[PDB]
């Protein structure tokens, strides 16, 4: 299960 | 032994050719098990390992939706970095991320991680404490403070010790027949003549799994790792790996050299000589 | 930064005429990511080609595998032709069954 990345 | 769940994500812009290409590749050790490619005819998360057929349709629906959110998110990321670095809108740039967790044989979390890279260089990364970040430059410093104010470390930490470890166990359970197996390497040595009464000896190791393996040439009981030539262990296209190590010796004295192979599938290390 | 790819061509098992096998072209340690990999058989592009095992090292360089099923013959030749921004000119690596 992958992660929901945050904006840089 | 220990096991790991890793995700390799890459976002690369191509000004003048549309949106950036977005990719996601997951591994449950050294075996690819899932992937997402924005360039596919119909971009969606799909299985890459046979045991992944054990996951319901909802799994693929959720992972696809998330991947798509990630894509948009990274598209914006590339724009943002252009500003951080004051770069032109006409050049192609790359963002790389690697996140995952490792667990011991008992299934307990051993380590979590997440590191970003921009144009091939370190950008920002989560420290081992899973509580703070480390920025490689002042651009990554802007992101650090952004994530700090948004409590992103807490979110990430919850995922790493939470969702990441738990789904890793489940994957190892469902694909145990594949992930928990051991394929013993099959070796052999080749002989090649050289212009100088010199002979090249190459030790080949094939059909093994996992990928971890040690190949070392001997002479008089002393390892010649210093004069050894090799290639990084590589996938053979069927889920197994192969590797080779060579040594240049004087013609006529190839019998004094031996190749030693160590691997979980070898109760006792292999010993070969031409 | 720019890194020229390391193209390696090899088969699953030792080559045996008439015996099914798998041919691999592992392109590694390159940057940027944009690359073009073509598996060729007798100078002709192979259609059945699966791309897999994509990843990057700690160095951040890219690694990808191209593989296809094939049954070696004595007169059949295979090669991998790669196109990367660090080359200018396509590089065609030949499969050496005697390596």
């Amino acid at each position: 299960r992958g992660y929901l990345y945050q904006g840089l | 032994g220990p096991h790991s769940l890793r995700y390799f994500v890459t976002a690369v812009s191509r000004p003048g050719l549309g949106e950036p290409r977005y990719m996601e590749v997951g591994y449950v050790d050294d075996t690819e098990f899932v992937r997402f490619d924005s360039d596919a005819e119909n971009p969606r998360y799909e299985p890459r390992a046979r045991w992944m057929e054990q996951e319901g349709p909802e799994y693929w629906e959720r992972e696809t939706q998330k991947a798509k959110g990630n894509e948009q998110s990274f598209r914006v990321d590339l724009r943002t970095l252009l500003g951080y670095y004051n770069q032109s809108k006409g050049g192609s740039h790359t963002i790389q991320v690697i996140s995952g967790c490792e667990v011991g044989s008992d299934g307990r979390l051993l380590r979590g991680y997440q590191q970003y890279a921009y144009d091939g260089c370190d950008y920002i990364a989560l420290n081992e404490d899973l509580k703070t970040w480390t920025a490689a430059d002042m651009a990554a410093l802007i992101t650090k403070h952004k994530w700090e104010q948004a409590g992103e470390a807490e979110r990430l930490r919850a995922y790493l010790e939470g969702t990441c470890v738990e789904w890793l166990r489940r994957y190892l359970k469902n694909g145990n027949a594949t992930l928990l197996r051991t394929d013993s390497p099959k070796a052999h040595v080749t002989h090649h003549s050289r212009p100088e009464d010199k002979v090249t000896l190459r030790c080949w190791a094939l059909g093994f799994y996992p990928a971890d393996i040690t190949l070392t040439w001997q002479l008089n009981g002393e390892e010649l790792i210093q004069d050894m030539e090799l290639v990084e262990t590589r996938p053979a296209g069927d889920g197994t790996f192969q590797k080779w190590a060579s040594v240049v010796v004087p013609l006529g004295k190839e019998q004094y050299y031996t190749c030693h192979v160590y691997h979980q599938g070898l109760p006792e290390p292999l010993t070969l000589r031409w | 930064i720019q890194k020229t790819p390391q193209i390696q061509v090899y088969s699953r098992h030792p080559p045996e005429n008439g015996k099914p096998n798998i041919l691999n072209c592992y392109v590694t340690q390159f940057h940027p990511p944009h690359i073009e990999i073509q598996m060729l058989k007798n100078g002709k592009k192979i259609p059945k080609v699966e791309m897999s095992d994509m990843s990057f090292s700690k160095d951040w360089s890219f690694y990808i595998l191209a593989h296809t099923e094939f049954t070696p013959t004595e007169t059949d030749t295979y090669a991998c032709r790669v196109k990367h921004d660090s080359m200018a000119e396509p590089k065609t690596v030949y499969w050496d069954r005697d390596m």
